[PDB]
């Protein structure tokens, strides 16, 4: 079976948006 | 060539300047570069 809990996520989740370098 | 003004074409982008060795840490998936204003600065060798 299963549960379904709620929990907070933090600050998570974040990929990134292209494939251009960058720095500072 | 290297150290020298020519015309580009890496992979369709299409510019002129002049193209050197760099010490930069591109990503595995990193394709080109870019600065604070959104100018392409460096470009991966397709070939290389
Ligand atoms: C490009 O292809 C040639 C021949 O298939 C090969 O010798 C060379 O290593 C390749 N270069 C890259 C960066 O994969």
């Amino acid at each position: 079976t299963t549960t379904q809990s709620y929990t907070n996520s933090f600050t998570r989740g974040v990929y990134y948006p292209d494939k251009v370098f960058r720095s500072s | 060539v290297k150290n020298k003004c020519v015309n580009f074409n890496f992979n369709g982008l299409t510019g002129t300047g002049v193209l050197t060795k760099s010490n930069k840490k591109f990503l595995p998936f990193q394709q080109f570069g870019r600065d604070i204003v959104d100018t392409t600065d460096a470009v991966r060798d397709p070939q290389t």
